[PDB]
């Protein structure tokens, strides 16, 4: 009797992949000093 | 002929300081160019 | 550094790729003990003393 809605696992796949892409494409950080 | 002595070194050292400043900016954004260039944050 | 006076700092290459991941893996390590039917809760205390218990 262990069940879960299918929209939970479908959405979590799409959100976890798009967030990994945007972090992966970064090859430089410039941090500006506060004023 | 050996005339036209150049007794001031300020224009020479300034023209060379503009080259190194501009060449350094072009080297910074060389990586992000083309279909396989990455992103800066 | 030398050239490129930006009045900041910069990191390029494998220094920033292996630092963006130790920062992501630490956040996931906080909530890794609160998963499934055998997971426990947590306690959060602020500077004034407001206690919040959640998982
Ligand atoms: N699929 C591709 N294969 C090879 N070269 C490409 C491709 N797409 C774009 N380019 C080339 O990359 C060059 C630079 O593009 P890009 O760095 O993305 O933006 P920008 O044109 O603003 O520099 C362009 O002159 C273009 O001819
Ligand atoms: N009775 C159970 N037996 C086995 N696995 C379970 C049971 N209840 C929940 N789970 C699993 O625990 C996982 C995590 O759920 P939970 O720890 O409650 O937090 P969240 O629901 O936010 O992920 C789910 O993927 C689910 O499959």
């Amino acid at each position: 009797g262990v069940f879960e809605p299918t929209i939970v696992k479908v959405k979590s796949l799409k959100f976890a992949t798009e967030a990994a892409i945007t972090i992966l494409r970064i090859d430089d950080l410039i941090k500006l000093h506060p004023e | 002929g050996k005339g036209a002595y150049q007794d001031r070194d300020k224009p020479a050292q300034i023209r060379f300081s503009n080259i190194s400043a501009a060449k350094a900016v072009a080297d910074a954004i060389r990586t992000s160019l083309g279909p396989k260039g990455m992103d800066k944050m | 550094e030398g050239p490129l006076s930006v009045f900041g700092d910069r990191s390029t290459g494998e220094t920033i790729r292996s630092q963006n991941v130790m920062a992501a893996a630490s956040i996931a390590n906080i909530v890794k003990s609160s998963l499934g039917p055998v997971g426990l809760d947590k306690m959060l205390v602020d500077d004034i003393g407001d206690v919040t218990i959640t998982n």
